[PDB]
Formats: C-alpha cells, sequence, structure tokens
C-alpha cells in the first residue's frame, strides 16, 4: 500500500544529455526496482536492488536512492533509451508500481506537411461525412488544428490521433477527423483545415469546395 | 530461450468469467513464482498475485482477492488466471511474469481483456484519395472491439506508412486512419491497396485507393 509517485510524468532529452527521473514512496522502502517498457511490448527488468543493473542493460544506466526518494539516471542519453520507466517495491506487500515516467527524444523543430481529404462518395452513401486533415512529420508534438466551415470555427465535432515518435527522424504525425452528417456536410461549401505550429511562420490552411 | 506465451486477446460479457493462460518455456516452471500484473492506460501497473507452481500456494493483492483465481498445471508448464464477475474496470492488459526469484527478466507479451455486452462489429473501409509527393490513405471506421491491422500493397509498401492509434467515437465504436506518402509521378502507374484485417469479426477487406 506504498504509493510510488514518479516525477516527471513526461520528459524529453537530447542524445548526450544526462537523464534523471525520481520515484517518491509514500512510506519508507528498502529497495526499488525499475522496469522499462517500449511501445507495444511487455515490460522488462532493468534495475533491481536499487543500484544493480539487469543482464543486457548498458552501463550508462545507474540507480540510486534511499528512504523515500529513488532515482534512475542515464549519463549519456541515447536514442534507444526512449521508453517508459516504472519503479517498483517489494519491501511492504502488496507490491506496488509507479505511474511511469515517459522518456522521449529531443530534436530541432520540424514543420508539418498538411493534407486535406474530402469524404468519399461511398461514405456519403452511408449518410455520414468524415473530413480528414493530415499533418505529417513535425516536431514538437504540440500542434493546434482548427476546422473552419464557411469561416465558422467548428467546435466539439472533431477528434485527433497522434502517432508515436518516429524511431528514425523523431517526428510525429497527426490525423484530425471532422465528422458531420451528410445533411450538414452539404449545407456548407468550403471546408478548411487551419494548422498552427512552431515550425510554421504563419498558419497553413488547406481547403476544398464541396 | 525463455518465452512466455500468453493467451490470445479475449472479449467477455459483463458479469461473465474469463480464463487466460501463460505457457512457460526455456526455464524450470516450478522454480520461479508466476506473478500477474494489470496495465490500464493512464493508471499504471497493478500487482494481482502470485502462485508457486511447485506447491500451488497463492497470495493475492487484497484489491483482487475475490476477482482473480490463480492455478498452475505442472504437466504443461502453464499458469492460469481466471477473472470473475467482470466489470468494465477489468478491461485491461494482464501480464504474466516470473518476478521471483531473480534471473528471468522476461514477461509475457500480455493478454488484452475487453469487457462489453456489445457484439463484435466489422470495419467499414473508405479511401482517402490523393490530389512531387502526394498523400493517400484508408479510413477504417466503426469497428469493435480493438484491434485493427492495416498493411499496404500486401506488404511491399512499408516506408512512409502511418497507421494511427484507434480513436473512440461517440458511437462507441473505434476508428483509425492509415496513411502513406508517395511520389505523385507514380500515381497513375502504381496501384495502392490497403489491407484491413479485423480479427475478432474474422473480417478481411482490401480497398483500392485511386485519384
Amino acid at each position: 500500500d506504498i504509493v510510488l509517485t514518479q516525477s516527471p510524468a513526461i520528459m524529453s532529452a537530447s542524445p548526450g544529455e544526462k537523464v534523471t527521473m525520481t520515484c517518491s514512496a509514500s512510506s519508507s522502502v528498502s529497495y526499488m526496482h525499475w522496469y522499462q517498457q517500449k511501445s507495444g511490448t511487455s515490460p522488462k527488468r532493468w534495475i533491481y536492488d536499487t543500484s544493480k543493473l539487469a543482464s543486457g542493460v548498458p552501463a550508462r544506466f545507474s540507480g540510486s536512492g534511499s528512504g523515500t526518494s529513488y532515482s534512475l539516471t542515464i549519463s549519456s542519453m541515447e536514442a534507444e533509451d526512449a521508453a517508459t520507466y516504472y519503479c517498483q517495491q517489494w519491501s511492504s506487500n502488496p507490491p506496488t508500481f509507479g505511474a511511469g515516467t515517459k522518456l522521449e527524444l529531443k530534436r530541432t523543430v520540424a514543420a508539418p506537411s498538411v493534407f486535406i481529404f474530402p469524404p468519399s462518395d461511398e461514405q456519403l452513401k452511408s449518410g455520414t461525412a468524415s473530413v480528414v486533415c493530415l499533418l505529417n512529420n513535425f516536431y514538437p508534438r504540440e500542434a493546434k488544428v482548427q476546422w473552419k466551415v464557411d469561416n465558422a470555427l467548428q467546435s466539439g465535432n472533431s477528434q485527433e490521433s497522434v502517432t508515436e515518435q518516429d524511431s528514425k527522424d523523431s517526428t510525429y504525425s497527426l490525423s484530425s477527423t471532422l465528422t458531420l452528417s451528410k445533411a450538414d456536410y452539404e449545407k456548407h461549401k468550403v471546408y478548411a483545415c487551419e494548422v498552427t505550429h512552431q515550425g510554421l511562420r504563419s498558419p497553413v490552411t488547406k481547403s476544398f469546395n464541396r | 530461450e525463455v518465452q512466455l506465451q500468453q493467451s490470445g486477446a479475449e472479449l467477455a460479457k459483463p458479469g461473465a468469467s474469463v480464463k487466460m493462460s501463460c505457457k512457460a518455456s526455456g526455464y524450470t516452471f516450478t522454480s520461479y513464482w508466476m506473478h500477474w500484473v494489470k496495465q490500464r492506460p493512464g493508471q499504471g501497473l497493478e500487482w494481482i498475485g502470485y502462485i508457486n507452481p511447485s506447491t500451488g500456494y497463492t497470495e493475492y493483492n487484497q484489491k483482487f482477492k475475490d476477482k482473480a483465481t490463480l492455478t498452475a498445471d505442472k504437466s504443461s508448464s502453464t499458469a492460469y488466471m481466471q477473472l470473475s464477475s467482470l466489470t468494465s474496470e477489468d478491461s485491461a492488459v494482464y501480464y504474466c511474469a516470473p518476478l521471483w526469484p531473480l534471473g528471468t527478466d522476461y514477461w509475457g507479451q500480455g493478454t488484452t481483456l475487453t469487457v462489453s455486452s456489445a457484439s463484435t462489429k466489422g470495419p467499414s473501409v473508405f479511401p482517402l484519395a490523393p490530389s512531387g509527393t502526394a498523400a493517400l490513405g484508408c479510413l477504417v471506421k466503426d469497428y469493435f472491439p480493438e484491434p485493427v491491422t492495416v498493411s499496404w500493397n500486401s506488404g511491399a509498401l512499408t516506408s512512409g506508412v502511418h497507421t494511427f492509434p484507434a480513436v473512440l467515437q461517440s458511437s462507441g465504436l473505434y476508428s483509425l486512419s492509415s496513411v502513406v506518402t508517395v511520389p505523385s509521378s507514380s500515381l497513375g502507374t502504381q496501384t495502392y491497396i490497403c489491407n484491413v484485417n479485423h480479427k475478432p469479426s474474422n473480417t478481411k477487406v482490401d480497398k483500392k485507393v485511386e485519384p
């Protein structure tokens, strides 16, 4: 019943930098263990008994701590070290895990390539309209996509989805989907996707007419 | 050498029961306890319990005392967990792992449990038609449960492909897009087809995307 609070919840690091994340236990703990989880795989043992590295773990990793504060450190951050890191204790049963600290890779800004797609005629046959706006290979993840139909700023009728950081060029992609009924779709004429992002000096607008 | 082959993903009704397995290879099954941990997105990891496959002794997290039941079969080197009285909270990924004693750093790949009264539903697949680099893609709409698998031109189109995470619609059904970036010169020459595969509905569909 020891609650492990990992700080920070999200962090990024340039390759070369030293990385440090903490794990704060609500009560005293004798030893802390660390697991590493990469996207779409199961966790793997990384550090046991506070300081001792598991088999296969590069020497750049190291673990310290006592009492209520334990730490995971990477002296020279590398690309392959991007993952989620969980801390765990056995000292008091039940065993408890941390909420995780996500380690992402830093990179220079990159501007998105924007695409807009009108809904297919097969979809309109079904009576619904999905307008998709694609932002490709940008950094950082923070990007603002706004829909505007006949200069009317849409709100509450769109969903975004973001890819995981690209292992090669560390960029993201995003798809915003504007969902309308076929009736509402055909009421208006011009459909616009207005992207704001640090890699753009000015907002990029892709549009089409119905 | 050590592999922990867990059962396939399951869909279960509320109040029903489910039994998932965890097959051990490459190490002595009885020498290491088999623990079970739960991963919900956002919450983190929760420890369910362990079994000693030699003696059959079990302990449970008090949170899961009545939910989980751990068993093991020495003959097949396989560990079991059974969830009962299912709620939507029991929808999660359940891992199987010999965390004690030390020396088997591997976990099972994870069984994904979905608790819903709803029936399965196959995806509808619409094209995202393009029009020196043009984007095109597939819209995979209105399926349940997860997951969906998207490949392109049977597999020979891997570079530039972005299959997005599923996003939950207000309809209660998942939706995702798969996109590819390609030279626009090759548009009339190359034919682009996305291969959508929804296993829980035993649905395969191939959709040709053209300008």
